[PDB]
């Protein structure tokens, strides 16, 4: 369902149409007014259209009969499709300015908000869902305006990227019981190499800046780096991963993940969950609301601890979230204590561990009375 | 309580000391001017006495005030959510402005020996990078008024005066290649937070002064506590200053600039906003005169709230001639296309009856001068 | 409840008693050998007033047994020591400790 | 195995080095309890051996410094430093003995500048604390939250400081030698730790006179020669040392500052003396100039009968020669002033060869030096730099930001005044930890202690300089916005702040206007707090308007709409605390409603007489939204007010609706009476929000327009039945104990005066016809009962004193009045 929402939800991706039009060439030629031409979601891969049960709604692609989704922008309310030009042609329609109303060149309907506003919109946020109008009111007139070419590429990558790891989730929980014994994996091969390199080039996308860059151009750098990672995990794949994790270290060994995707995965089982636990690292590496989001479920990453596949991502990991944010410190209990104390004498002198520590004392210059004496209870008395 | 009121004597000494203390420095410290400012940049101008080796590469690092700018530069260009202040910046932003101008048949012989030499005071400091720095605290403080944003404009005035040619260079330069829209977009924001008059605050500060409150310890007579109009008439005034001398010498290629932004994502018209600003001036001067029509005669903090909102007026003004002068053929068409005109019949109606009421008596000799000049 | 064990003989005839106080450079240890504190390091005698029960019970009732200017070896049980509750973040719960207790002079 | 084998054993180097960063961390901001435990793994000497063993490597040696520091020295040092921002100056005669500059034969304009932090400092600053490190000692019988804090671990001093000194000096003449093995590895570790302690103790104050002439030989010799060894300044170090000598110059000009102050303190001593004499002498010569004087004495009279204020002001001023003539100070005295202003200005280094031959002149010149050196690259050292170069040259500026938080105190209460300094120190300590129930009673006993002195009443302007108004009102901030979206943990201190604030804005004028610039943060910061009970701080908003016209009414229109918001959300929904304790569900929430009328009564109704500003607006804004006014008049659907009160006399007398149905609570809620003194309240506002009288004969338009507006409103005759109606008697009964109601469950006189102040400023009484009409139906039962409650037994009983409160304030007045 789409709708007319405000604030920061129409700055992101999920706000991106894609002005297709009907012709094979010169499909960038400059817009003229009434040109028909279809509409796509890129994110989510689907297109505009308008059917039967539900009215005006996305409809997936493959259904794209050029009838329900073809569309026209028109001057005005008035009742005005002209050939296709060998070039762009006049430049008539400008980046925020030209004002367009745009009507179903098949239903003959205009673009309007629906009118009445619910008890929802009596109080709370307020987003008016959009109605295929058949005549329209005054202040339906829509602008359009540039987007940023970067997150415009981030946005044709996050649809892939939600098609690789959503196809892979189906075909990990395909095999969650069922062992293979000695003869056939469960179903259809898994994309172990399509998601490896995968892997690679989002941890290559979400690398932070160097430090010897000069200071003027790395803040910039960062201001790309917090971008991109926003919408990411406004995207929805930061729980995505976390499902990938979880679906993958209920198997103890890799020997034991053959019984179940088969003994061709068993070899690529250590690479791809320790490559999501550096994934994961990077898209909550400097993130205020990403690693916000991580005290709901800070137990998750403490019980993992004493996993034994991957002990120097999941410590970086946890790390990431402690020295950003300060209340996750005030959620940290006892038990989650103890268990670090105990990565100490489960994997010898690691001074990573000790950096955790120093991270649970104090949270941005506030100290944390209630973890710094659990710190001293559990550790200094027993010098050992 | 006054004939029966305590004298001086009858105080206890750490009373009477306390007091003593604050009126000491209102009286003798504040009134007193010390002039270091030139010393200090003078000092830092110089890079001298470690050219003892004279390398060839000659990389001319930075001299003392040279990283100052730098200092304050990065400190603007990172990244916060909201800029705090700085006590520093403060202090020697302010030593940077006053230490720039320095400043009846005068022959022009010797008259362009001060602005060649203020040139050259004004060179001392953009040739390290000042101006970018200015534009950046400009584009960093977000659209958030403060002493910190006045400072800086203050200092953007004091490396601006006379029109200086290459500082508007520089500036225009910066602003194309950096193509960053925060800069327009932090203008506009403090432009639409300059206060306008206010009838209803104007008539609370007379009931305020008709009941005349005083302290304890002590009395002060008719306190002069901030007024709640025109607290920002200063920086409304400068404000407006530096956008005039921005534009100051014909500089049409920065006045196509702030009609449109080609290179910029998205274009702010400050012309057309500057307009909506002088037209809420209009109601509101439209209106101050309006509570005085029905009366006869214009009391003392009135005429003040006319002379201070007029001197306003003018700076738009003046601002609005430099933004059009050259003539400048984009914005002569944006003035037709604004609400301009509704602003000019306002003035006009509003100048008749200043006139015809203000000539009644020689007391108004002064607010009918500097009426008379305004239009 | 606690043992005692001189290490160097003082004097052997005096005995603290109630109105003097009592000045120790003490050592105590945990039970594994584990030293944790001492009054050498501090360079200062340790003086502590009997009868109040300021310190623990059994450094109170060795000090009372053991005479003057000697040199002893004490040891407290956790049942005459902080026990359960230990010395926090300083002693493990219910942990034996011992004393090189040098009770070098009365007042 | 010996720690300096770690020089080659990195593995275990590093791993150490971050362990004593975590024996750092753990004792981080004044955890004193665990700086304690930390002394049996780290011992004095261990410390002291480690700062002098000269072959350890740079991290552990830094480490342990640091270390030695955060046991010992950072929580005294962090106090000790928030407190050199204010200069609280006794008048004593060794206060007296300050001056400009030391006795001397140079020049009669200035002498030579006296060596900085040498000398005698009389500001007030608290002493230490220190407990020993004892672990032999009893567990106390005490538990957490009550025990009185721990105070940081002792360690010698004086020892400390003769070692610092010592190894300074080692370190200093190294530098010189031009060795290849620097102690620790590089110039920076051999400097940097030592520097810190130095640092420290500097700022601790531990060193001494001839400690701080050594430090100066050392720092530059020859510039400090009161009357190879090259200093500091010429060893050409690396940046991040030069930092630390950047922090011990910033303390010298500290130092010098406060010398400065000091000096203004025991100028203002004698100065205030000898020009009281003169103008004793002057009043005197007054008294006796009547017989050769006329009328035009009220000139020479004027200073008597004007308030010292501007006395003072009048007799300092004739600093520009250009006004001697109204100034009758003798010449002799204006000699002493503007002499003491030369030499002040030439301290300053105003106005009155490679030698500086003064800290200010020597600081200038080497941060120009440095930075015309390198292009230094370390942005905190450039700004730590221009900081020191700042204050060199503007002299008179920085003792200008210093005057303000200048003070003087009589001898008499140092010891009281030393003691809330004590108390303050807890109370700044505690923002920069997460709030606890440990933390909690220590501010509350700070703040009882801040009550009990009685300094706090006798110099508020001190109290005000200070900034406690301040400080109080962020630890709440971090109470509101720690966990506003579940529940506002540990209400205890909040209500001991809100209750310190409310009795803070009764002091003075001057104390209410610094919480008058604090409302619209509060008011938005009181949207979560209604949950809480007890002293909320809308309280202390309503504490920050009263009895204040001029400066307290000037709220802005914004303010109130969004305060009148909040009425209608709380007379939109119930409470949740109500809903959560069992309460029967009612669609409005009339405890948080009359809360916000007690506030908009007192936001309009000043002095006794209705503010024309405030009243217009505020009923503007509640006749646009009809749910304020509660169900009741609501239009259609809104019931009369006659039918409101009846319905909440009745949910209010019958239980299992009027409560939880399971003041035992000590705050327990009656629905029934909380509906019925809403509408009280309401009504009450109403009444203060009238037109007053004199503006209703002059004929103003809005004026009669809103006086008609409340009458439509309001009908009379609900009120009249309002007043008719009866109250609960006690009576004499079961056993002759006395049979009396419950008072915030039944009906109180209360209400109606609440009746009777609306009847006397909206509708009137004009005719004898309706007046007599009200006094027969319904005042003169009550003030029958009054009478006949007037006995032996129940005269002092609480309704009996209602009554008669009820009737002197409102009632009686009307009828004395209405008596033609």
């Amino acid at each position: 369902l789409v709708y007319y929402e405000g604030g920061a939800v129409c700055t992101h991706a999920r706000s991106l149409w894609r002005l297709e039009p009907l012709r094979i060439s010169w499909s960038g030629s400059h817009l003229r007014w009434g040109q028909p031409l279809r509409i796509r979601h890129v994110t989510t891969g689907r297109y505009l259209a308008l059917t039967e049960d539900q009215g005006l709604v996305v409809v997936d692609a493959c259904k794209a009969h050029t009838k329900a989704t073809s569309f026209c922008f028109r001057v005005s309310k008035e009742k005005l499709p002209k050939r296709d030009v060998e070039g762009m042609g006049p430049p008539e329609i400008k980046y925020g300015e030209s004002l367009c109303f745009v009507q179903h060149v098949a239903s003959g309907l205009w673009l309007t908000y629906a009118a009445p506003d619910p008890k929802a919109l009596r109080l709370g946020v307020l987003k008016k869902k959009a109605i295929l109008h058949q005549e329209g009111h005054m202040d339906d007139a829509l602008f359009l305006t540039r987007c940023q070419q970067e997150e415009s590429q981030a946005a044709r990558m996050i649809h892939s990227t939600a098609g690789l790891y959503n196809q892979f989730i189906k075909g990990l929980d395909s095999f969650s019981g069922k062992p293979r014994g000695s003869g056939p994996p469960a179903g259809p091969a898994l994309p172990i190499e399509a998601v490896i390199l995968s892997l690679q080039d989002l941890i290559g996308y979400f690398e932070p800046p160097s430090e010897e860059l000069q200071h003027e151009e790395k803040q910039s750098k960062l201001r790309s780096l917090r971008n991109r990672q926003s919408l990411f995990q406004e995207e929805g794949m930061l729980s995505l991963v976390l499902n990938c994790i979880d679906r993958l270290n209920v198997y103890t060994t890799a020997a034991h993940f053959a019984e179940y995707a088969g003994e061709e995965a068993a070899e690529s089982w250590k690479e791809i969950v320790n490559l999501l636990y550096e994934l994961l690292a990077s898209l909550i590496r400097g993130n205020r609301a990403n690693c916000a989001l991580f005290s709901t479920n800070l137990d998750w990453v403490v019980s993992k601890l004493d996993r034994l596949e991957a002990s120097s991502g999941i410590l970086e990991v946890l790390y990431c979230v402690l020295i950003e944010s300060p209340e996750v410190l005030n959620i940290i209990q006892e038990n989650h204590i103890k268990s670090i104390i105990s990565l100490l004498d489960k994997h010898g002198r690691n001074h990573k561990v000790l950096d955790v520590l120093c991270s649970l004392c104090v949270c941005n210059g506030v100290a944390v009375r209630s973890n710094q004496d659990l710190i001293t209870e559990n550790l200094l008395p027993g010098r050992e | 309580a006054c004939f029966r009121m305590t004298p001086l004597y009858n105080l206890p000494t750490h009373r009477a000391c306390n007091m003593f203390l604050e009126s000491y420095k209102a009286a003798w410290i504040l009134t007193e001017d010390h002039s270091f400012e030139d010393r200090m940049i003078d000092d830092l101008s110089k890079a001298g006495e470690q050219e003892e080796e004279e390398e060839e590469v000659e990389e001319k690092k930075p001299d003392p005030l040279h990283q100052l700018v730098l200092h304050f530069s990065r400190t603007a260009l990172t990244e916060k959510s909201k800029l705090d202040e700085d006590y520093l910046y403060m202090a020697y932003a302010d030593i940077m402005a006053k230490s720039c101008h320095l400043e009846v048949e005068v022959s022009f012989e010797e008259k362009e020996m001060e602005k060649q030499r203020l040139l050259y005071q004004q060179s001392r400091l953009h040739t390290r990078g000042a101006a970018e720095m200015v534009l950046q605290m400009i584009s960093a403080c977000k659209g958030e008024t403060g002493a910190m944003v006045s400072s800086t404009l203050k200092l953007g005035i004091s490396i601006l005066n006379g029109g200086n040619a290459e500082v508007q260079q520089k500036m225009l330069d910066y602003l194309k290649d950096k193509k960053e829209v925060g800069f327009f977009q932090s203008i506009q924001a403090l432009m639409q937070t300059c206060s306008v008059l206010d009838l209803n605050a104007f008539e609370r500060q007379n009931k305020a002064e008709g009941l005349g409150m005083v302290n304890e310890d002590g009395t002060v007579i008719n306190r002069q506590n901030g007024e709640k109009v025109m607290a920002d008439d200063e920086f409304t005034q400068d404000l407006f200053r530096f956008l005039q001398l921005l534009c100051e010498g014909h500089n049409n290629d920065f006045q196509n600039y702030l009609r449109t932004q080609t290179g910029n994502t998205t274009t702010i018209n400050i012309i057309i906003c500057t307009v909506d600003y002088l037209l809420r001036l209009q109601e509101s001067i439209s209106d101050f005169y309006w509570y005085y029509s029905g009366k006869d005669v214009i009391e003392e903090q009135g005429k003040r709230n006319f002379s201070k909102a007029m001197s306003v007026a003018k700076q738009v003004f003046n601002s609005l001639t430099e933004y059009i002068q050259g003539p400048c053929t984009g914005n002569q068409q944006s003035l037709a296309h604004s609400r301009l005109w509704d602003a000019v019949v306002g003035f006009l109606h509003v100048f008749a009856h200043m006139m015809m009421k203000l000539a009644q008596d020689s007391s108004q000799i002064e607010l009918l001068k500097e009426l008379l000049d305004l239009q | 409840g606690v043992e005692i064990e001189t290490i160097s003989p003082g004097d052997g005839r005096t005995f603290p008693k109630k109105g003097q106080t009592c000045v120790v450079h003490y050592t105590g240890m945990l039970q594994n050998g584990k030293k944790f504190d001492s009054s050498r390091d501090r360079n200062k005698p340790f003086k502590f007033r009997i009868g109040k029960q300021e310190v623990i019970k059994g450094f109170e009732e060795g000090a009372a047994q053991m005479s003057l200017g000697q040199r002893a070896k004490l040891t407290c049980t956790p049942d005459v020591a902080y026990g359960a509750t230990g010395h926090p973040g300083v002693i493990p719960p219910n942990a034996t400790l011992i004393f090189d207790v040098e009770l070098l002079n009365l007042e | 195995m010996d720690i300096l084998e770690l020089s080659e054993r990195l593995d275990l180097q590093r791993f150490h080095s971050h362990t004593l960063r975590l024996y750092r961390a753990v004792c981080a901001l004044g955890n004193n309890r665990v700086a304690h435990a930390l002394c049996s793994h780290v011992d004095q000497a261990q410390l002291l051996h480690a700062l002098e063993d000269a072959h350890l490597p740079g991290p552990l040696r830094a480490g342990y410094y640091d270390l030695l520091i955060s046991i010992h020295l950072e929580s005294a040092c962090r106090s000790r430093r928030s407190m050199l921002s204010e200069y609280i100056v006794p008048l004593t005669p060794e206060t007296r003995a300050i001056t400009l500059f030391p006795p001397g034969r140079k020049g009669g304009n200035a002498r030579r500048h006296g060596l900085p932090g040498v000398g005698v400092t009389t500001s007030l600053r608290p002493p230490h604390h220190f407990s020993p490190p004892c672990f032999v000692a009893a567990l106390p019988a005490a538990g957490v939250a009550e025990a009185p804090a721990r105070l940081s671990p002792a360690i010698p001093l004086e020892a400390l400081r003769d070692k610092a000194l010592r190894m300074l000096g080692e370190a200093v003449r190294d530098g010189g030698q031009h060795a290849r093995d620097p102690v620790g590895g590089s110039v920076e570790f051999q400097f940097v730790p030592v520097l810190k302690l130095v640092s420290t103790l500097l700022v601790m104050g531990i060193f001494g006179d001839e400690d701080v002439k050594q430090i100066l030989k050392m720092i530059e010799p020859e510039v400090f020669t009161e009357e190879l060894e090259e200093g500091l300044l010429q060893m050409k170090l690396p940046e991040s040392v030069k930092l630390q000598m950047c922090n011990l110059l910033e303390y010298f000009c500290d130092q010098e500052l406060q010398h400065r102050v000091e000096s203004l303190a025991a100028f203002a001593e004698r100065y205030v003396d000898k020009l009281q004499a003169n103008q004793r002498s002057r009043y005197a010569l007054l008294m006796r100039a009547f017989t050769m004087s006329a009328a035009e004495t009220a000139r020479r009279t004027r200073e008597f009968r004007s308030p010292p204020q501007e006395q003072i002001n009048m007799l300092l001023h004739f600093k520009d020669e250009a006004d001697e003539e109204d100034c009758p100070l003798p010449e002799d005295i204006r000699q002493d002033l503007q002499d003491f202003h030369q030499d002040l200005l030439a301290h300053c280094g105003i106005q009155l060869e490679k030698k500086p031959q003064s800290l200010q002149e020597l600081v200038s010149h080497m941060v120009v030096r440095w930075a015309q050196e390198d292009y230094v690259q370390s942005p905190e050292l450039v700004r730590a730099m221009f900081s020191l170069l700042h204050r060199q040259y503007d002299g008179l500026g920085e003792l200008l930001r210093a005057l303000p938080r200048a003070y003087t105190i009589s001898p008499s209460s140092v010891e009281d005044t030393m003691s809330l300094l004590e108390c303050l120190g807890q109370i700044r300590s505690l923002l920069i930890v997460q709030m606890g129930p440990q933390e909690e009673n220590l501010m509350i006993q700070s703040i009882g202690n801040i009550m009990n002195n009685k300094v706090f009443y006798q110099h508020p302007n001190l109290m005000r300089a200070l900034g406690m108004h301040e400080t109080v009102m962020e630890v709440m901030v971090n109470v509101l916005g720690g966990g506003e979206t579940k529940e506002i943990r540990f209400p205890k201190m909040v209500t001991s702040c809100c209750r310190f604030l409310c009795y803070f804005c009764r002091i003075s004028r001057q104390n209410q206007r610094s919480m008058f610039d604090h409302l619209s943060y509060l008011l938005e910061n009181s949207g979560i707090g209604l949950g809480m009970q007890g002293s909320t701080p809308l309280d202390v908003a309503a504490a920050s308007v009263i009895d204040n016209n001029e400066l307290a009414l000037a709220l802005q229109e914004q303010d109130l709409e969004k305060v009148v918001s909040y009425l209608a959300g709380c007379g939109l929904q119930s409470c949740p605390m109500l809903l959560a304790k069992g309460y029967p569900d009612i669609g409005w929430n009339p405890c948080g409603g009359e809360r916000y009328l007690d506030f908009l009564r007192f936001a309009v109704f000043v002095n006794g007489e209705s503010v024309e500003e405030n009243a217009n607006v505020v009923v503007r804004l509640l006749i646009r939204k009809p749910e304020c006014f509660g169900p009741a008049l609501r239009g259609e659907g809104g019931s009369g007010l006659l039918a409101a009160i009846e319905e909440a006399i009745r949910i209010s007398e019958d239980p299992a609706r009027d409560g939880p149905g399971v003041p035992p609570e000590e705050n327990r809620v009656h629905l029934g009476h909380a509906i019925m003194s809403f509408y009280a309240a309401l009504i009450d506002l109403l009444g203060r929000c009238a037109p007053e009288m004199h503006l209703i004969q002059a004929g103003k338009g809005e004026a009669l327009r809103i006086r008609a507006i409340l009458r439509s409103l309001v009908p009379l005759d609900d009120l009249v039945g309002i007043i008719s109606l009866p109250l609960q008697i006690p009576t004499l009964g079961k056993d002759g104990a006395l049979v009396q109601p419950k008072m915030s469950a039944s009906f109180v006189p209360d209400h109606k005066a609440s009746m009777v102040l609306f009847l006397d400023r909206v509708y009137g009484i004009e005719n004898q016809d309706f007046l007599l009409h009200v006094l027969d139906v319904g005042f003169l039962p009550d003030m029958r009962a009054a009478a006949s409650l007037d006995t032996a037994t129940f005269s002092t009983t609480e309704m009996a004193l209602a009554l008669n409160r009820y009737l002197c304030l409102a009632v009686l007045p009307l009828i004395t009045k209405c008596a033609p």
